[PDB]
């Protein structure tokens, strides 16, 4: 038997004492109070663990990826506040509060995002132990290429040049869906694999691997949007109803959706069958609670 | 001044190989665009200075010349956020270009190391950490963020000449101490540069602070550039003459 | 008790036959009724704590400890003043003995001095240092002033936390590091101490802000408290189990 | 001849230079600003000159007493920001421009006077060189003893407890001037003569100068405003203290014999400028 609960539940706490201990209040107050506004509000933490697990799964331990783990959780971060803009979505609840723009206004809100995206990389680069210069710097060129133009920005970027026409293309989508949600699985995924000290073939499947539970998240995203309720999700929801923005149930419904979301997961899953089930239960676990959490 | 022009050059040409336009064009365009129509900065320029200042070649600090220019462009682009005027390109996407800046930086250091080099690992490391520091909530943000407070005829020079510390001072103590890095230096040269970036940066601030709040006490130009002085002696060579123009 | 009772009796007992009241009793009248009327802090007794706990002599600790207690003292009667209450003195009479109270915690520490311990002079001069910082701008000032910016029901957590850090905290740091060093310890120990003292003021701090923010999370009391005694390992004596009181 | 004009400037250019290096804008911004605004109004620079020029007659060099020149500086300066609030004389301007309170508020101004004391002692002792330890200990108390109780303190307080009563006695006026503006003049001779290795009675010396100078001011201040509330004119009339002020000149400019004619001469120049300053 695997307890996937008491595990996310470790794992969770583990990575909120170390995240609180990375980002200190310290002058300039407001924008360090602003970025522990978002960091620390608390969300299910899946990044943080992807790239935890993967790095215990090809041997390597917690403590060598937790600067790493931290580092993704915080880019995470930086994208939902800069995401939550007036400019942007212009949403006023995420996690449970109001937004950051809204706390302390559009400028503290940008730069605590831009300061969040600065301290991951020498969050990374200072703090991690246990692996040698080379493979640390390694490490911090993974996480740049799968946050920037080839990753999570691109995907942003596409996004929100998508809105403009209601003429929704088949594939406009699925380069959107891999770069605004997958990119950064990826790279949560490689990191800590490449920390734990991963043969070549076994970062590359975990690519594959995150490829997929990353292309799921985003579908069952969109799914609890349109079935669930802002005090339920702690954000803004519905409003990709509001908003001529392509997503899956608009395209084919909610039953395809779904049926997409476990045939998503059953490919993720069919993926580790490279790794020994003991060594993946982690990572399983982790597919089925990106397919089945409530929120 | 030929030498820069041409340091400047140098550093353009690399960027220019560096970011290609290729499709999706609507990503890599104004990621093209932004980086480019952002003011060229010292501290770019004072990186490879330093580095062919302590011995090193220029070659050895152009990825860091090249990141250090790009964390000043988004800081620029995200200093411009409203719909002030019709920029080529919307809010939302220049503030994604932005956040899509910065990491291209540390991509290309990142992909710099050259593994024939032995002591490349350690530099470049250090690189990231002083760069990735000039960048963040206590450098150039904590100057971005200040910069809020100022009501022209009304804040002190004290205050301006803080916000230019934090906003340009920073990042040209950091091109100077990465160069020194990049280069091998000693750790009291480095040091030096380093200081010297700070007041060179702080006094370039005060020229495009100016431009508007023109109180300023010619006085403030003064420590500036002998403070930066006080800074270079100890040193000699070419760009020790040269680096001591770029402030008398 | 009886250990930590009999610390405060001794500090106070010093200071006493130091402040002799006298001709001009305009003047001492106050110094005297002021120093003594200001609670006691926690930041002198960690002082002659951290000393025996490294080795050396309360008796090496006591100017240190007298001179903390009296900086704690004035920073207390100025921010007294507007009147809240019922003060013996005008608000003159205290803001000016205030100015008084400090200089006489360094004239203590420099009369302590003892000329045939050839060791005196260079820890006495280490700790005017830290005390003189930890109550100046930096420190307890920088303290004293962010706490005008707190609103009873509005603001966070964190940033009552920092308050507290700077309030209370740097003062507690600054007393078990001084009685470090005036014990003899190593600078492994006193970098120890120093950190427990941070953790444990800030903690203290917490409490005196308990009863105003009822907000106070039962989760920052402990995670204080957890990381007072994370930092009171590898070292051991009653006092490094004595130590861990005010973290019960 | 000795330029007494152009001594003043060097000087004053040289210790502005370092208050302003020693005293920099970092957070908290309006703490340090604050300070800034007070400290670097610019002033005659008697003080931190007194300090220096003490500490070159005794052989000493300006480098070394620097530190304790910019110290006794910043006491001069929180003294006259505290004494400008509204709980003592309520002043709305001050050396030129509006008082620091009024720029600040209240809260701002304390306690940036605050942080200037404290800041003083930790400049002195960690910035300090060219002296051993138990010397720079020896000064930092004999800074202390100056500005408090025994010191500047005591004359203010005495000072303003004595607002109340409009008769009052000699020597108790002879009290508050002696701790008002005596008192830091003496502690800035004594950390100069100390710090450039003088003897103990060339110490000495300089004290007596300082305690003249010092009273010496107050009674052409009193003289001033009436040749033109207790003062010296009201109780001994205005002849005797214009002979009082030739006493204190002579007995200062005496106490200066000892040393050599070329390093007194600002120090000679300052005392005859303070008796027949025009205002
Ligand atoms: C669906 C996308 C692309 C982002 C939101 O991520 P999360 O749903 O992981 O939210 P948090 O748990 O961090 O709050
Ligand atoms: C992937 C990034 C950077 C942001 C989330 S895109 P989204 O607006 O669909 O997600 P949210 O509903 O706002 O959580
Ligand atoms: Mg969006
Ligand atoms: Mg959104």
């Amino acid at each position: 038997m695997f307890d996937f609960d008491g595990y996310m539940l470790r794992k969770a706490k583990s990575v909120n004492k170390a995240l609180e201990a990375a980002v200190q209040m310290k002058e300039p107050l407001k924008i360090h109070e602003s970025m522990r506004y978002s960091l620390l509000a608390g969300g299910k933490r899946v990044r943080p663990m992807l790239c935890i697990a993967a790095c215990e799964l090809v041997g390597g331990d917690e403590s060598t990826a937790m600067p790493a783990a931290c580092a993704v959780e915080m880019i995470h971060t930086m994208s939902l506040m800069h995401d939550d803009l007036p400019c942007m979505d212009n949403d006023d609840l995420r996690r449970g509060k109001p937004t950051n723009h809204m706390a302390f206004g559009e400028s503290v809100a940008v730069l605590a995002g831009d300061a969040l995206l600065s301290f991951a990389f020498e969050h990374v680069a200072a703090a991690t132990k246990g692996a040698p210069p080379e493979r640390i710097v390694r490490v911090l060129g993974e996480l740049a290429v799968s946050i920037g133009s080839e990753g999570l920005v691109a995907g942003q970027v596409v996004d929100v040049c998508s809105e403009g026409m209601a003429e929704v293309g088949l594939d406009h989508l699925e380069f959107i869906h891999h770069h605004k949600t997958a990119a950064l699985l990826q790279g949560s995924v490689v990191l800590g694999a490449i920390l734990g000290g991963g043969k070549e073939e076994e970062v590359a499947k975990l690519r594959k691997f995150a490829n997929c539970i990353g292309l799921l998240f985003q579908v069952v995203d969109d799914i609890l949007d349109v079935t669930k309720s802002s005090k339920e999700l702690g954000k803004t929801a519905g409003k990709d109803l509001v908003a001529d923005k392509t997503t899956y149930p608009k395209l084919i419904g909610v039953e395809k959706s779904k049926e997409f979301a476990d045939r998503l997961n059953r490919e993720a899953q069919e993926q580790l069958l490279h790794f020994h089930p003991h060594r993946a239960a982690p990572l399983i676990a982790l597919a089925n609670y990106i397919a089945y959490r409530d929120n | 001044q030929p030498y820069w022009a041409a340091i400047e050059a140098d550093i353009e040409r690399y960027l220019k190989k560096s970011i290609t336009i290729r499709p999706p064009e609507t990503v890599f365009g104004p990621m093209h665009h932004l980086t480019f129509a952002a003011p060229a900065t010292a501290a770019s320029t004072l990186c490879l200075a330093a580095c062919e200042l302590v011995g090193g070649d220029r070659s050895q600090a152009m990825a860091a010349a090249a990141a250090i220019h790009l964390v000043h462009a988004a800081a620029y682009v995200h200093e411009h956020l409203p719909p002030a005027i019709q920029h080529k390109y919307g809010p939302n996407v220049e503030l994604l270009t932005g956040d899509g800046i910065v990491p291209f930086g540390f991509e290309l250091l990142a992909g710099s190391v050259d593994p024939a080099r032995t002591d490349d690992p350690d530099r470049i490391l250090r690189v990231i950490i002083e760069i990735s520091r000039a960048g963040g909530p206590e450098g150039m943000i904590s100057g971005l963020h200040r910069e809020e407070e100022i009501v022209d005829g009304n804040t002190s020079l004290d205050f301006i000449e803080y916000v230019c510390k934090k906003k340009y001072g920073e990042m040209h103590a950091c091109g100077a101490a990465c160069g020194a890095i990049l280069g091998g230096a000693a750790e009291e040269e480095i040091q030096k540069l380093r200081n010297f970036g700070l007041y060179q940066g702080t006094l370039r601030g005060m020229m495009e602070m100016k431009n508007s709040h023109q109180l300023i006490d010619e006085n403030i130009i003064g420590k500036l550039k002998e403070l930066a002085l006080e800074e270079l002696g100890g040193f000699h060579g070419k760009n020790a003459e040269l680096m001591s123009s770029l402030v008398a």
